[PDB]
RNA sequence: CCCAUACCCGGCCGUCGCUGGCAGUCGGCAGAGCGAGAAAGAGAGUGGCGCGGACGCUACGCCGCGACGAGUAGGAGGGCCGCUGCGGUGAGCCUUGAAGCCUAGGGCGCGG
RNA sequence: CACGGCGCGUCGCGGCGCGCGCGAGCGAGCGCACGGGGUCGGCGGCGAUGUCGGCUACCCACCCGACCCGUCUUGAAACACGGACCAAGGAGU
RNA sequence: CUCCCCCCU
RNA sequence: ACCGCCCCCCGGCCGGCGACCGGCCGCCGCCGGGCGCAUUUCCACCGCGGCGGUGCGCCGCGACCGGCUCCGGGACGGCU
């Protein structure tokens, strides 16, 4: 029963597969990071048929939705207990997440304290 | 499809001033609420030119 | 009668007349 | 004034955390701890604070003075409420409207004294 | 005060009426029908009396809230929907279960229920079905037809009868009402030749035969 | 106080809703006078051709002044004259469409582009269902669907135009602000044709779709809206 | 706001336009009046058959 | 009868335009409007109980309507994209384990 | 029949049109809906060591699509040139 | 917010 | 010596003390302590109780309303 955001919409993604380079998997060289190909030949810069897609702002998500969770809260960052106070009023939309530095001493402190503050973390148990 | 030329679509003009000081921009609050809420055309020239540049703001002699 | 200004008292009229 | 030392801090402030798309603000008296020219507690003449108490239990009502605005020490004077949360609320409400009080702030610091005490109370 | 009348337009189709502004002046006979121009109790303590307010203010507010709906119309609840039913479905038709745990078995009808469901039973002595609902949809509607106008069904039957609750185990009401029905809707189907074997069997597609062509 | 104010506003408020009453009325005659001018319209060719064959002569009915146009080419390769004359008639994409009134500057309008549009004499009900359909208004340089009587009272009340039946019944008669009423209904976009073309390249008489169709336009526009 | 098709939605035609209304009512009234004339001229005619 | 990224209807992203709207959060010290076919005052005046009412507004913000979106050479804008060092600031993190590296784990962003 | 009061009625052509007063332009309630964008005040099943959910990501299968990039060029998949693979460095200061 | 009449439970 | 400007003292006005107040009085609010003593006030539990909001662990079904579409069946009328 863990705590659950104010409203819980239906989010909707028009693309959920990564955007890979072209030719990335004939190379080790070539990263799967993105890169707008601009050779004077290159069918994928020329949008041809059955190649690979490039990134619009077409596939952009809808606002409402946009960063949102799928237990349907929003991502923040926290390193310290005091940071978590911050959320005290962005408590039903807002989740925290302790930062990988965090020793295991202080995260303890810091979910106890987002357990008496009803914000939820996602890596609660993160050290044990 | 449609036949239309995108060349001129979107204006140039200014929509607040360059500068960054505080003092302008606070002026420019004030006369963009006067000039939005007022039917008077004073106020929209007098913010217009507000927005504008130095060279297009010459001094004025005595 | 339609008209906002010189039908006035005739909309007046017809108003009490349904009196 | 007000609005002119508003321009100068908001965008740099210690206070300010910037981070997954947000904005959050951080000195004492501000309500929602967010960036906002209606909530920033130190640009205003009238600001209205709402703490846990230092006692485990209880919450502690800021409100600023009108005279000393350049005497740091003397401007805030603190209230400590111990009761019932209906009795809290209560008088936060009639502290807040009755006095003509910044009265903008009423829900949000309603809202942020329920909380204050629902976390006050045990666990589970 | 006064007691209501009825509407004076029978309807000619749906949101227009038989007659006309005039003639609705004329029948009102509106022309000689012009007209012309908490929270708190008090109560004893032993002190003296106390004021006590109900609709009390909440002791907590939750830290946001959603705002409200805009308002639309045509939204009902399904409790006042309009029923709709199937010309070719009439009392006492025999119809074909095509989705329950009695797939394709042959069902007397007897009911249209107050939801839409319709109350169907074969007498449970052939074909093993007892008085139970089913949905119009997911019944074939055969043409052919025995005449039940003259039997008399218990009011107190329903939908809140035949909800259900929570093993279950029937009940004696339910066997009592069983035969209550069965013994009036049995021997009609009796009258006619060679129906008990026709309830008793099961529908079932063999090949060569196609719904489209085949009729019932 | 404000014992008076208080009445006041309601005394406006009654004044207000007389005012909306006596409109609908008006708007509710206007359009049952139109209904009787278009069933005399009709009837008076009848009985003009009916009284030439009677005394042995002919009779022909009076030119049309009001057209439909639909633009049933696209954007790719097209002649800076036609472009230009496209442009003019306010066909900027495929399968639009506009009123045009009737004179020799139209007439050689349209035949410098009859490759590009198929156009004809529209019916009444045409003009009915164009208008009440896919008839929007421009307003204020922006495209927007007339879902009220009072969107067109504004940008046509100078012209006497007040609501849909005044609007239908200007273009259709063709009256002294046809250019107005015209030009504040914007261009009509048609959805493909239902049924298909029988040929779009070709002119309608040597069996294509292009040029001039006389009434057959009616028949184009039911599958086309 | 939603734009309904007037040619569909009685009461949006309506808005746009009353005298619809009693268009439809007048026309609705005719044509069964027709149907009932036609179909009684037809069962006369049918009986003057038989006679 | 079949179907294109064309056309029509709908959703979503973005751009442009309206140089659009909002400081009116005016509350027992109050009275909750400026959508409504018609340039302009819910004009001011003088004589015949229960103490109560959501969100907002980083104005470099928020909100509403329309139209539109191909792109080499090239031009411009925004990057809470990225790398290294410096002045500030986080009563920041860290031997109860930093940097770096590996991962069939959970996710975010159109993308970096 | 989107007709509905009384008057003074010429505000008038012969009555209709069409003006001036009538506490002076304030009658109220309920209810239904083809009415400024969906709701149900409607339900049914399966859940502890074998089952429920996991777009993407791991492997595999199938149908459709699919020529290797960079470069000069009117024209590149080219029987045009550079390129075995990987790491680091590398060019408008 | 006037008054009657008719029919079915 | 004269003129201009500025600082200080005194006298008289105007304005502010919301980038800058003290005392007195009035009103209101809050807090601490008594008065109050339980048909008031508060805390915790139960009901498969109700209203309102948000959601269902997973898999499904139905109903009506509206928008956009494709199609079918009837009936009426006009030029003819
Ligand atoms: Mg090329
Ligand atoms: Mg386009
Ligand atoms: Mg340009
Ligand atoms: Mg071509
Ligand atoms: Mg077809
Ligand atoms: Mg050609
Ligand atoms: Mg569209
Ligand atoms: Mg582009
Ligand atoms: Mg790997
Ligand atoms: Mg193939
Ligand atoms: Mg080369
Ligand atoms: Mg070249
Ligand atoms: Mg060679
Ligand atoms: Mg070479
Ligand atoms: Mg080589
Ligand atoms: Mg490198």
């Amino acid at each position: 029963a863990a705590l659950r955001p104010l409203v819980k919409p239906k989010i909707v993604k028009k693309r959920t597969k990564k955007f890979i380079r072209h030719q990335s998997d004939r190379y080790v060289k070539i990263k799967r990071n993105w890169r707008k190909p601009r050779g004077i030949d290159n069918r994928v810069r020329r949008r041809f048929k059955g190649q690979i897609l490039m990134p619009n702002i077409g596939y952009g998500s809808n606002k409402k939705t946009k960063h949102m969770l799928p237990s349907g809260f929003r991502k923040f960052l926290v390193h310290n207990v005091k940071e978590l106070e911050v959320l005290l009023m962005c408590n039903k939309s807002y989740c925290a997440e302790i930062a990988h530095n965090v020793s295991s001493k202080n995260r303890k402190a810091i979910v106890e304290r987002a357990a008496q503050l009803a914000i939820r973390v996602t890596n609660p148990n993160a050290r044990l | 499809g449609v036949d239309i030329r995108h060349n001129k679509d979107r204006k140039v003009r200014r929509k607040e001033p360059k500068s960054q000081d505080i003092y302008l921009r606070l002026l420019v609050k004030l006369y963009r609420f006067l000039a939005r809420r007022t039917n008077s055309t004073f106020n929209q020239v007098v913010l217009k030119r507000l927005f504008m540049s130095r060279t297009n703001r010459p001094p004025l002699s005595l | 009668i339609a008209h906002p200004k010189l039908g006035r008292r005739a909309r007046a009229r017809i108003a009490r007349g349904l009196r | 004034s007000a609005h002119l030392q508003w321009m100068v801090v908001r965008n740099c402030s210690s206070f300010l955390i910037k981070r997954n798309k947000q904005t959050y603000s951080t000195e004492p008296n501000n309500l929602k701890a967010r960036n906002s020219f209606r909530y920033n507690g130190l640009i205003h003449r009238k600001t209205v604070g709402v703490e846990p108490a230092a006692d485990g239990k209880g919450v502690v009502v800021v409100m600023k003075r009108r005279s000393g605005q350049r005497k740091p020490a003397t401007s805030y004077v603190r209230t400590t409420i111990n009761k019932n949360a209906r009795a809290t609320l209560s008088s936060i409400r009639h502290m807040i409207r009755k006095n003509k009080y910044h009265p903008d702030l009423r829900m949000a610091a309603i809202r942020r004294a329920s909380a204050i005490l629902r976390s006050q109370k045990p666990v589970m | 005060k006064g007691k209501p009348h009825c509407s004076r337009n029978p309807v000619l189709v749906r949101g227009i009426g038989r007659y006309s502004r005039s003639a609705m002046y004329s029948r009102k006979a509106l022309y000689k029908r012009k007209y012309a121009a908490l929270a708190t109790v008090t109560k004893p303590v032993g002190g003296g009396t106390r004021v006590v307010k109900l609709r009390k203010m909440p002791r907590y507010y939750p830290t946001e809230d959603v705002p409200r709906k805009l308002l639309s119309h045509g939204k009902k609840p399904f409790s006042q929907h309009v029923r709709k039913l199937r010309a070719s479905i009439t009392p006492g038709t025999i119809l074909i279960i095509l989705t329950g745990r009695h797939r394709g078995k042959r069902v007397v009808f007897l009911k249209q229920l107050s939801s839409g469901l319709l109350l169907v039973t074969g007498p449970l002595s052939l074909n093993r079905v007892p008085l139970r609902r089913t949905h119009q949809k997911f019944v074939i509607a055969t043409s052919t037809k025995i005449d039940i106008s003259g039997v008399k069904i218990p009011k107190h039957l329903t939908d809140a009868y035949f909800k259900k609750k929570k093993k279950y185990e029937i009940t004696e009401q339910r066997k009592v009402d069983q035969k209550a029905v069965d013994s009036q809707i049995l021997p009609k189907i009796k009258a006619v030749p060679q129906l008990q074997g026709y309830l008793r069997s099961v529908f079932a597609l063999t090949n060569g035969v196609y719904p489209h062509k085949l009729v019932f | 106080n404000f014992a008076e104010l208080k009445i006041k506003r309601l005394r406006k408020k009654f004044a207000q809703k007389m005012l909306r009453k006596a409109r609908r009325k008006l708007i509710y005659e206007k359009a049952k006078h139109y209904h009787k001018e278009y069933r005399q319209m009709y009837r008076t060719e009848i009985r003009m051709a009916r009284m030439a064959r009677k005394a042995g002569n002919f009779y022909v009915p009076a030119e049309p002044k009001l057209a439909f146009v639909i633009r049933i080419r696209g954007i790719n390769g097209v002649s800076p004259k036609v472009r230009k004359v496209l442009q003019l008639l306010r066909l900027r994409q495929i399968f639009n469409g506009t009123f045009v009134k009737l004179n020799k500057a139209s007439i050689n309008m349209l035949r410098i582009v009859e490759p590009y549009i198929a156009w004809g004499y529209p019916n009444l009900k045409s003009v009915n269902e164009l208008i009440y359909k896919r008839g929007y208004g421009k307003i204020n340089k922006k495209r927007i669907a007339l879902t009220d009587n009072t969107l067109i009272a504004r940008s046509l009340g100078k012209y006497n135009i007040i609501c849909m039946e005044d609007l239908i019944h200007e273009i259709y008669t063709v009256g002294k602000h046809f250019k107005e009423a015209n030009n504040f209904l914007w261009p009509f976009k048609l959805s493909s044709p239902r049924g298909g073309m029988k040929k779009k390249t070709t002119h309608f008489v040597e069996g294509g779709d292009a040029g001039n169709r006389e009434d057959q336009i009616n028949r184009l526009i039911r599958r086309m809206n | 706001v939603l734009k309904k098709n007037p040619l569909k939605n009685l009461r949006i035609m309506l808005k746009l336009n009353p005298y619809a209304k009693t268009m439809r009512r007048n026309t609705i009234l005719r044509q069964a009046r027709n149907h009932k004339l036609r179909v009684e001229r037809a069962a006369a005619a049918l009986a003057a058959k038989s006679d």
